[PDB]
RNA sequence: UUUGCUCCACACAAUAUAGAUGGAUACGAAUAAGGCGUCCUUGUGGCGUCGCUGAACCAUAGCAGGCUAGCAACGGUGCACUUGGCGGAAAGGCCUUGGGUGCUUGCUGGCGAAUUGCAAUGUCAUUUUGCGUGGGGAUAAAUCAUUUGUAUACGACUUAGA
RNA sequence: GCAGUCAAGCGUUCAUAGCGACAUUGCUUUUUGAUUCUUCGAUGUCGGCUCUUCCUAUCAUACCGAAGCAGAAUUCGGUAA
RNA sequence: AGAACUGGCGAUGCGGGAUGAACCGAACGUAGAGUUAAGGUGCCGGAAUACACGCUCAUCAGACACCACAAAAGGUGUUAG
RNA sequence: GGCCAGCAUCAGUUUUGGUGGCAGGAUAAAUCCAUAGGAAUGUAGCUUGCCUCGGUAAGUAUUAUAGCCUGUG
């Protein structure tokens, strides 16, 4: 007879949470929160990525369950120098969310031919799968 | 404005342990337990440790925030009401005609069966609500007495009790006849 | 009015044979466009000096740009404005990143909570809080404190197809 | 409310065959003579219906029919009808009904002495009516042209239409009434002096 | 995209919901509704009530018949709700109508068909948090429905079925993506994986 | 009254069509919270993981998909049969058994395709009906007139007649 | 014609229980006016009788709140057609 | 009801203001393509269930000139001063 | 050459994309680099007080075991 109070546990607007840009000339680019502007603003930053300093609004913005070490109000090159240090970007890489983001984006990019490759390539995994699935 | 988060404290006592999954509270104390639905709300519970509770709103308005407070309030009468419990007491009030009140049952009932009203030939008639228990206080002239391990049971029971005796017809500051919530309450003694 | 630059404009009184070079006034303006904010100075030159535009003439026009763009600033501004039934003096504080960003959410602002047009408001000072705790207002000092965090519950995502298999989740 | 099935007893008196017609006389009087060999074989055909009844159904009624015959009328015809059944269990229900095939109730079982009962009949007929008896509109002066059984006026000018609220001649009589109330002060036994 | 629509009503905003139904058969579209009676509508429902009896007492005056007629089920609600939002009195109206089904609950063919939802017209996603909200259902018992018990019923009975069906369903992916593990890895499973698959 | 009716089968013919052209692909509930996997004390439980859209999943190669051969697997699937069981909210459909039979692009072979001429929807769906044939099955009634008066202006209603 | 706002007064005392001056804002369209837009190749004028339906600014009746409501009686106000 | 100046309707369709003599746009030979005005773009209905900051929850909310009405006076509802 | 089409090269009108070279301005303002000063929503270190062997808190403390602001170049 513990307690037991669920918890609800969301990303937070806080100083260098990694954020994925979804409108604009940056867009599918990462960035980290520096500063926070109002309920509804916040100033971010993108270096490696190559998205611009500047003011944008959270809403054309998604947070990402990533954070990392950052001063509030650091500039560009303090950035860019947490940024690598705390491998960043390896580790949003390695998370499902980009595995899934690279993986439409090579479907995406197939050719007739290697579309019909895949073809037939599934009909050779269904065979063996089929197959398993039937003997347990 | 848009308050960006405001939070209150929920205190926890040795022997209950509070539960809450969606926003549906379950509190469990030496009396008994008691669940009570919040989901009409948006606020979030959290659990800091088994003796304290922290239940928050985030980024909101005057309404908003006010029923952060009340919120923090019903889950306390919970949990005090399964500790200390709570006890309502009421007073028969007449000038002339003795208020008689009595317990029946009909088909498992409890009843509150309150005879000759300023007179009254009717029979009046209030149910026992389920958790509430009534005493009729012996060593006090004409002292009724409601328990249970909810507030908002007995408060309610008693209110019923009080309200099915209202005089109609007369000057009802000459005619105070009624009975009356004359004390609120805990069970559990010296306090 | 719209999406605002800023400018200085400087003018000066029509040069005479007994007063050539007439004493030159500097206005701070903003406005969307250079047209509007010549406009703007004239506007309010005749409600401070014997000129008007017709015997009057603008000297040079310049924009100027933010200081530190990207360094978020708490604003202090000050304002005049005309109301349904009499006219008002009014502080507030907003905090954005640039004077000119500050100066869209005013008219905003103004618009918003008491139906100013903006023709009925004038800017009197805009200027950078530079020490807190002179933040006054706290729908403002709320921004400011030490190891700041907040949550955005209930998410809505937007839809690209009119139907979902789905159900949504506000989860965040 | 839906039907979704009926379960017929074997044989049925000509007194329902009778109903079932228009022209009994020269009819060949086939009603019902291929439901009956349903019974024929085991039972199987009926037993499921009966047995579809049970495991669905939230209410059962009985088809009973009357025995005009032993009634002094002319009529021959019979009448049909069906009877909700209220005593226990869906299940119990329709064993009652399947026992009572053929068989015969009497009234004696279903009302006694003293009880309220209500009356559901169609009201006598009078055909085409005034306006006067039909409503009881007051009668009009005696001296007023074109007759005096009438309504003086069928309405303002607006609405500009005669509205459904006001009284009109036409039929009276032969309407469905449900009477309540009405207590029985004897429950006659008919084999009794 | 597909010959036949089923949008499970629940928690859809009525005249959200309409809206999109509407357009949706204009452009050759058939559609059935489900769950009507889980419809929502905003206001608190003392409101959306009173709102009832406004409509509740027009009537022709000289006959009650051929005036406005009140349809009290939460499925016929909803028809009020997009028929007004289509020219239903030409051909080309009739004809978009007739593509549309509206049902309390889930009847036949459609339970075991599976119905979608409508993003923009999702309560869920829409309302402010807070606002108050309506359900049709208990709305139109209150007006006079007479089937919220009987849907009830059916509806917890069906509800039954249906998660014995998920949850055979749930067990046997689990036997195929048990399956699917041991192709992992294999040459073809490498293959597939380069090709986005 | 000129061999009429019906269910199944195919055949000719007509007549249509609010709009086929790989697949309507099934928990429930909550959203200030959930799905899924797993463990256990089986709980408002532990641990793990997922979302950030169906951009999916399934299917998809072969004269609109011909004629053929072989191997590996023992799987997939069409079809008519047969075993048991479920579903009444409009169930009129869903699941399970077993042999038969067709296909298999799981892999490897032989043959065909042109001249429809550089495009012309290039015709592959499903509605309803009509007429013969022969594989099951079935053999009424209503109306007029007559008649009653529980009915009635006339119709209608309600009785009655081998 | 009907309803307000302010509150000097009235009401033994006490502005507002019930009322309310000097002022002042309104509503209504069974008053009467003002108008002359429709009808002068014609829309049957008053009252009553009959009958339907509607409005509510509610006389009665249901349940209430107030009183300078002891009771009884009354008055004021609400939900009410 | 009666004057001043202009622009109109009358004598005039077309697009918009659902509707309408006079408002807004724009003045007309038969047609093709383009672009717009006034006014619009959830669905009726062609056209963003567009973007952005606030505000507002009404047990008779509000919703676009002319226009198809509301006032004094009040609110410890909420917002900014 | 009768009717209708398809494609190619052009012409008139138009609409919707990609892309190259330049001019302004505070010869953009920023970032960046350099340098001087500074402060706090005060980083390290230090002190002090509780505190399950450090973690907290409230003091000092202006780059230290994070950084930021401001001017000048
Ligand atoms: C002063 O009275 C009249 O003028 C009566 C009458 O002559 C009505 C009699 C008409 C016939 C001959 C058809 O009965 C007449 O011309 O009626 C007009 C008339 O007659 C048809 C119609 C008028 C004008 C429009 C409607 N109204 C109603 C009748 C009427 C009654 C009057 C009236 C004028 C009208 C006229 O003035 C006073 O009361
Ligand atoms: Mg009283
Ligand atoms: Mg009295
Ligand atoms: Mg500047
Ligand atoms: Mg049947
Ligand atoms: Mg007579
Ligand atoms: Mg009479
Ligand atoms: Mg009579
Ligand atoms: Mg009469
Ligand atoms: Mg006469
Ligand atoms: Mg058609
Ligand atoms: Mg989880
Ligand atoms: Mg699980
Ligand atoms: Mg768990
Ligand atoms: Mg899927
Ligand atoms: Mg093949
Ligand atoms: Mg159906
Ligand atoms: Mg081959
Ligand atoms: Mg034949
Ligand atoms: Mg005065
Ligand atoms: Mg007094
Ligand atoms: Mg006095
Ligand atoms: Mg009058
Ligand atoms: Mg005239
Ligand atoms: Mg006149
Ligand atoms: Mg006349
Ligand atoms: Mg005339
Ligand atoms: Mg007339
Ligand atoms: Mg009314
Ligand atoms: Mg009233
Ligand atoms: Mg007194
Ligand atoms: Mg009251
Ligand atoms: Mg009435
Ligand atoms: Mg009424
Ligand atoms: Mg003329
Ligand atoms: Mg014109
Ligand atoms: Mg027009
Ligand atoms: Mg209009
Ligand atoms: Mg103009
Ligand atoms: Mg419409
Ligand atoms: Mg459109
Ligand atoms: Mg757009
Ligand atoms: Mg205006
Ligand atoms: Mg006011
Ligand atoms: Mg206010
Ligand atoms: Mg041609
Ligand atoms: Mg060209
Ligand atoms: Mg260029
Ligand atoms: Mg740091």
């Amino acid at each position: 007879t513990d307690s037991i109070v669920k918890a609800s546990n969301w990303r937070l607007v806080e100083v260098g949470r990694v954020v994925l840009i979804k409108k604009g000339q940056s867009a599918g680019k990462l960035a980290a929160i520096v500063e926070i502007i109002d309920q509804k603003k916040v100033l971010i930053d993108g270096p490696k990525a190559g998205v611009p300093r500047q003011a944008i609004n959270l809403g054309q913005v998604v947070l990402t369950p990533l954070t990392f070490a950052l001063p509030r109000g650091a500039r560009t090159a303090t950035v860019s120098k947490k940024w690598a240090a705390a491998a960043v970007c390896e580790k949003w890489a390695a998370s499902s969310w980009a595995k899934k983001i690279a993986q439409r984006e090579r479907r995406a990019a197939l050719t007739d031919f290697e579309r019909f490759q895949v073809m037939v390539l599934r009909k050779q995994k269904r065979y063996t799968v089929k197959k398993a699935l039937a003997k347990a | 404005m848009k308050y960006i988060q405001t939070e209150q404290q929920i205190e926890v006592p040795e022997g209950v342990t509070v539960s809450i999954k969606s926003r549906i509270v379950k509190v469990v104390g030496p009396r008994g337990t008691l669940t009570k639905n919040l989901k009409h709300i948006d606020v979030t519970f959290t659990k800091v440790n088994n003796q304290l509770i922290k239940v928050a709103v985030h980024n909101g308005g005057r309404k908003h925030v006010a029923a952060l407070r009340t919120v923090k309030s019903l889950v306390d009468n919970m949990i005090t009401g399964v500790t200390k419990g709570y006890k309502y007491k009421m007073r028969y009030v007449y000038a002339h005609f003795p208020i008689n009140v009595n317990i029946v049952e009909k088909d498992g009932a409890k009843f509150i069966e309150v005879r000759n009203f300023l007179g009254d030939k009717k029979i009046r008639n209030v149910p026992v609500r389920d958790g509430v228990t009534i005493e009729f206080s012996t060593n006090v002239k004409d002292e009724i007495v409601l328990s249970g391990n909810s507030v908002e049971d007995v408060s309610q029971n008693a209110a019923d009790l009080q309200q099915i005796c209202r005089v109609r017809n007369k000057d009802i500051r000459k005619f105070l006849d009624g009975i009356y919530v004359s004390h609120k309450g805990f069970i559990t003694e010296d306090l | 009015m719209a999406h605002f630059k800023e400018y200085q404009v400087i003018g000066r009184r029509l040069p005479t044979e007994s007063v050539p070079e007439p004493k030159l006034f500097r206005m701070r303006i903003f406005a969307s466009n250079e047209v509007i904010a010549k406009s703007r100075y004239w506007y309010f030159l005749q409600k401070l000096h014997k000129v008007k535009k017709a015997s009057g003439e603008i000297v040079s026009i310049n924009q100027i740009n933010e200081a530190h763009p990207t360094k978020v600033k708490n604003f202090g501004v000050w304002v005049r404005y005309d109301s349904r039934s009499g006219t008002h003096n009014m502080y507030k504080e907003i905090r954005d990143v640039s004077r000119v960003a500050a100066v869209e959410t005013l008219y905003q602002d103004m618009a918003a909570r008491h139906r100013a047009r903006f023709r009925s408001i004038h800017i009197l000072k805009v200027a950078e809080i530079e020490k807190t705790a002179d933040v006054k207002r706290q729908y403002v000092k709320q921004f400011l404190t030490k190891d700041l965090k907040f949550p955005l519950p209930h998410r809505v995502q937007k839809s690209t197809k009119t139907f979902s298999y789905k159900r949504p989740s506000t989860f965040y | 409310l839906r039907s979704l099935t009926t379960v017929w007893a074997e044989h049925l008196s000509d007194e329902v065959k009778r109903r079932f017609y228009k022209n009994w006389y020269k009819s060949k009087k086939k009603a019902f003579t291929k439901y009956s060999a349903k019974y024929a074989q085991d039972g199987a055909g009926i037993e499921r219906e009966l047995a579809r009844i049970k495991k669905y159904a939230s209410v059962v009624r009985v088809l009973v029919h009357t025995q005009i015959r032993k009634t002094p009328l002319a009529q021959k015809k019979a009448h049909l009808a069906e009877i909700q059944l209220n005593g226990g269990s869906i299940s119990e229900k329709v064993d009652w009904a399947r026992e009572h095939f053929e068989k015969t109730v009497a009234v004696d079982s279903v009302f006694e002495q003293n009880e309220m009962i209500d009356a559901i009949a169609v009201t006598k007929g009078h055909g085409f009516e005034g306006v006067t008896h039909r409503w009881g509109t007051k009668k009009l002066p005696r001296k007023t042209h074109r007759g005096l059984r009438k309504v003086a006026c069928i309405g303002a000018w607006h609405p500009a239409h005669v509205m459904w609220s006001v009284a009109r001649a036409g039929q009276r009589g032969y309407h469905s009434r449900t009477s309540i109330n009405h207590k029985i002060y004897r429950v006659g036994k008919g084999d009794d002096e | 995209v597909e010959p036949v629509v089923v949008i499970d009503g629940k928690g859809h905003l009525v005249g959200r919901l309409a809206s999109v139904v509407a357009k949706q058969l204009l452009n050759g579209q058939k559609i059935v509704v489900v769950r009507a009676e889980e419809l929502n509508i905003s206001g608190e429902f003392f409101r959306n009530k009173l709102k009832y009896h406004d409509f509740l007492r027009k009537a022709t005056a000289f006959n009650k018949t051929r005036g406005p007629f009140h349809f009290r089920a939460p499925s016929r609600i909803f028809y009020k709700a997009l028929r007004g939002m289509v020219s239903h009195k030409t051909a080309r109206g009739k004809a978009a109508l007739e593509r549309l089904k509206v049902f309390e609950g889930i009847p036949p063919p459609y339970d075991k068909k599976k119905r979608v939802v409508v993003p923009q017209a999702l309560r869920v996603l829409r309302l402010k948090p807070g606002r108050k909200y309506t359900t049709l259902g208990k709305l139109s018992t209150s007006v006079g429905w007479k089937y919220e018990d009987v849907v009830a019923k059916l509806e917890a009975k069906r509800k039954v079925s249906s998660a014995e069906y998920y949850a055979k369903k749930r067990a046997f992916t689990k036997k195929v993506a048990s399956a699917n593990a041991t192709a992992a890895e294999s040459d073809v499973a490498k293959q597939l994986a380069a090709l986005g698959y």
